[PDB]
RNA sequence: AUUGUUGAUUUUGUGGGUGGUGGUGCAU
């Protein structure tokens, strides 16, 4: 279990200026909002179960 | 008949084969595709398309929420026939009696004899108190007529449905009510005899509705009671009775 | 239409989905779900051919992942054909075990099972048979009060039709918490059926599994409505009382208390 | 007519269309998809950073959304839904909601007019 | 809470009704 996940996200700077930690999924159908997994060896999406390469 | 069966034999291995066969090309396929899947779906998400509600399907979002605003009604079951309620009252007594008459007659319920036991016996807000001084605490201050009312309610706020491990406590607290009952008798009531008098049965009375549900854990009181009781008759012989000891025997019997 | 590349492998899929009894799906099928054109993906992979195992697997699959709205679509189109095919062209009128199994998973989305699989089913000349077998999973798995409430509400207003009946029944027999609204329209319901200026529902002949209905919800729901209600329905069961149930309803309804 | 009683009224019509977006992680997927239209944040959230998040999504330049601050938790997770009804009819067994976010207002009311109105 | 990312559909504790895609004959 992991708690407050969205925060871990996100990251707000002094300014409030809100900037993406993780990239987001591709697929239309997933559309924005859907965030990829960051694995060792590749980015997974949760809701497609597709598989992206981290530097692709 | 023999033949017949050498044939049936033989076809159903035949099936067999053929069934493992079928699903041996089965795997195959799925290795493939499951090879060729990347360069499929590449070409899917290529040709991937780009980007009003039922009236009746809008009918039934608004029925939730407005049930949603409702209040809720409780259910109920169907009442029972007096003729019914007789004959199941009348068998459960029928059942019980006989019972106890087993019981009586040597049965042992582990259903056991008594003759198996006598081997080898000759060869060799409100807080639930866990204690019975707890219970003084809280009822410290309070009238002696008062008692079956705090007793009540600690029953009240720690049911079994409230939350978990209240059956424990509630165990426990059937011990530490026994305590009490005894404890009571113990102390002189001359004075208020009436209003010990009111008290003293009430607390019985909780007592035995607590003991159906929990008679384990006043059955091992009951047990520590005696061995207590006991080794106190070592030492002070009749000074160590009390009048709270004959009413204890006088419980036993009721529970 | 797909790419002629992607309708060879799927059309590939589709022939294993014929057979498979199971294993591992395939990884395409289990992908589909998340394409925007399933519609068309499901169609090469030709549904009605799938085997009563896929079906199970299949609606897994889909009510998990899909949206409300697009398993909605995923159960009207193919379970509730399926469900409808196969008791229509079995020889005993049965529905396959896995299938049975299929309608369970749907209900697991309660929104997208009622108005996909149970008001259009009623909705379009449901037999009695279909209705048992539907009943039965709808008695058997939970669902939520409130869902449940909303679709008797529904069921309660639809044109009297036994088959509506029965699913009326089954949902009464389940022993929800009805909402008040929900019990008033239960005493509507069965107050339309008293003789009065009324409709033929009034005359209309009423089988038992009417009684039935109406006995449990006097069984059930005899504390929680209003004593004006209750003279009403008593006003029902002396013009449209059946011979053994009526009694036993006018018992119920008279040993509850007015809420 | 206050603004806490106007949202009342205009939370629950977004419920009945089913346009509300509840909780952290809806609210900060609704604001990034666009798709937001009002949020609603509470004051008396423990963590800060909760509070930098949603107002930093909330006034991003290109998708401004009006942004309103609610006292207690406990009761944004009332209007919200989240909690039940008693016999008694008062509200049980309620889930404290940080963030509520509006997808679509389902029906033009008085009082929507009126929200929109002091935000301008 | 939980599903396989998802959003109250579940999970936990205490109670608890249910024989039911049951058969088989009978009476339009
Ligand atoms: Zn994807």
């Amino acid at each position: 279990k992991v708690k407050l996940a969205v925060l871990s996200y996100y990251k707000v700077d002094a300014e409030g200026k809100v900037t993406k930690l993780r990239r987001e999924c591709s697929n239309p159908t997933c559309g924005a909002g859907v965030f990829l997994a960051n694995h060792k060896d590749r980015l997974y999406c949760g809701k497609c179960h597709s598989v992206y390469k981290v530097n692709a | 008949k023999a033949e017949v069966m050498k044939e049936v034999i033989a076809k159903s291995k035949f099936y067999k084969q053929e069934r493992q066969k079928a699903q041996g090309i089965m795997e195959d396929q799925i290795d493939n595709l499951d090879d060729n899947f990347e360069d499929v779906m590449s070409e899917l998400m290529m040709t991937q398309p780009k980007k009003p509600k039922t009236d009746l399907d809008k009918e039934y979002d608004i029925k939730v929420k407005e049930l949603q605003l409702d209040k809720r009604a409780a259910p109920s079951d169907r009442t029972k026939t007096e003729e019914e309620k007789n004959a199941e009252a009348e068998e459960k007594k029928r059942e019980l009696e006989q019972q106890r008459l087993d019981r009586m007659n040597g049965m042992i319920e582990l259903e056991r004899g008594v003759e198996d036991l006598d081997d080898g016996f000759w060869e060799n807000s409100i807080s639930c108190p866990r204690t019975h001084d707890a219970l003084l605490d809280q009822v410290k201050k309070l009238d002696l007529d008062d008692h079956p009312k705090i007793v009540k309610n600690i029953i009240k706020a720690y049911q079994p449905k409230l939350a978990e491990g209240n059956k424990e406590k509630l165990g426990k607290f059937t011990a530490v009510l026994l305590r009490h009952i005894i404890f009571l008798s113990n102390q002189n009531y001359l004075k208020n005899v009436q209003s010990f008098k009111r008290t003293q049965n009430a607390l019985i009375s909780i007592l035995k509705s607590l003991s159906e549900k929990y008679n384990r854990e006043l059955s091992e009181e009951c047990r520590d009671y005696i061995n207590e009781m006991q080794a106190r008759y070592k030492k002070n012989h009749f000074d160590a009775l009390s009048n709270g000891d004959l009413v204890f025997f006088s419980i036993i019997g009721i529970l | 239409a797909l790419p002629e590349k992607v309708i060879k492998a799927y059309t590939t899929v589709g022939s294993i989905l014929k057979t498979w009894t199971h294993g591992k799906l395939p990884k395409l099928f289990k992908v589909i779900p998340s394409l925007r054109n399933w519609q068309d993906v499901i169609y090469v992979t030709n549904p009605e051919e799938w085997s009563p195992h896929v079906v199970y697997e299949a609606t897994k699959l889909f009510v998990s992942n899909l949206t409300a709205k697009e398993s909605q679509k995923f159960i009207n189109l193919i379970l509730l054909e399926r469900f409808r095919d196969n008791i229509e062209t079995s020889e005993d009128h049965s529905l396959n075990y896995h299938i049975y199994r299929a309608v369970k998973k749907s209900l697991y989305k309660p929104s997208a099972f009622f108005k996909g699989f149970l008001f259009p089913l009623v909705e379009t000349g449901c037999n009695v048979r279909e209705a048992t077998i539907a009943g039965s999973v709808l008695a058997k798995v939970s669902v939520p009060a409130l869902h449940s409430s909303a679709a008797l509400s529904y069921l309660l207003r639809l044109p009297f039709s036994p088959p509506t009946t029965v699913f009326i029944k089954i949902l009464l027999d389940k022993k929800y918490a009805l909402p008040y609204q929900t019990v008033d329209d239960c005493v509507y319901y069965f107050m339309r059926f008293r003789i009065l200026s009324n409709g033929e529902d009034a005359t209309r002949v009423l089988p038992v599994i009417w009684h039935k209905a109406f006995l449990t919800f006097a069984q059930r729901y005899k504390n929680d409505i209003t004593q004006d209600q209750r003279d009403f329905l008593l006003e029902t069961v002396r013009q449209r009382g059946h011979k053994d149930i009526g009694p036993e309803i006018r018992r119920e309804l008279l040993a509850g208390a007015s809420r | 007519v206050t603004i806490e009683d106007a949202l009342k009224v205009v939370l629950r019509t977004a419920l009945v269309h089913d346009g509300l977006a509840r909780g952290l992680r809806e609210s900060t997927k609704a604001l990034t998809r666009g798709e937001a239209l009002l949020v609603v944040l509470v004051s008396s959230v423990t963590e800060a950073n909760i509070i930098k998040l949603v107002e930093g999504l909330a006034n991003d330049p290109e998708n401004k959304v009006p942004l309103i601050k609610v006292a207690d938790a406990k009761q944004l997770g009332e209007w919200a839904g989240l909690g039940k009804i008693d016999r008694e009819g008062n509200a049980r067994k309620v889930v404290g909601a940080s963030v509520v976010v509006v997808k679509n207002w389902g029906a033009e009311t008085d009082e929507l007019s009126m929200i929109m109105e002091h935000f301008s």
